[PDB]
């Protein structure tokens, strides 16, 4: 504003903020159990085992 | 090996009529008895982590 005497004024304001977050988790598991048993009382010296 | 004699026999022959084919063996008097039970087996197993 200026009248009989001059007066000067000036102001400025600016602010900026940016936040960020990122997370990712991955997991994988697997289990398999296979057992085979064979008992033969056949009566041959070789063929029973064969 | 054998630490003793296994061929000696005491008296009347003891028959050993058993086996795959038709053949007659002898059992020594030192051995009480021998059988021809031919058992057989095998196993298998798997696992994963």
């Amino acid at each position: 504003y200026e009248d009989k005497i001059n007066v000067g004024g000036g102001l400025s304001g600016d602010h900026c903020k940016k936040f960020g977050g990122g997370k990712t988790e991955r997991a994988r598991k697997a289990m398999a159990v296979e057992d085979i048993i064979s008992r033969v009382r056949g009566g041959s010296s070789g063929w029973s085992g064969g | 090996s054998t630490p003793f004699d296994n061929e000696f026999y005491n008296g009347l022959c003891n028959r050993d009529r058993d086996g795959n084919t038709l053949t007659y063996y002898r059992r020594p008097w030192n051995v009480a008895s021998l059988i021809y039970e031919t058992k057989g087996e095998k196993n298998f197993r798997t696992e994963h982590y």
